[PDB]
């Protein structure tokens, strides 16, 4: 009644059910907002004080 | 420019003579790094900069 196969196909269905979800979140940072992506360590970005 | 008539006559183009000197310009920007950043492979700025 209870296998490891039903487990999975409920963390697949939430996986699905979420990631539609956040895919749709309102977007509202973006507008006053800059996205950088880092790797690792990442403490400084000199684009400041350039003007 | 306009269609002219016909007196016995003819008429010329009348401007001449004249300039406007535009006298063009030219603009730059520059932009830096800091040099730091490479290091930490934050690599993700720089690309909405340019």
């Amino acid at each position: 009644i209870i296998t490891p196969a039903l487990i999975s196909a409920l963390k697949t269905s939430f996986q699905k059910h979420f990631q539609d979800a956040l895919a749709t979140a309102p977007s509202t940072y973006l507008q006053v907002a800059t996205v950088i992506p880092s790797t690792t360590a990442s403490n400084t970005y000199g684009w400041l004080g350039q003007f | 420019p306009k269609l002219r008539e016909w007196i016995g006559q003819r008429v010329i183009k009348d401007m001449a003579a004249q300039g406007y000197q535009i006298t063009n310009k030219l603009f730059e920007s520059t932009v830096g790094v800091k040099r730091t950043d490479i290091e930490d492979d934050n690599l993700g700025v720089y690309g909405p900069l340019m």
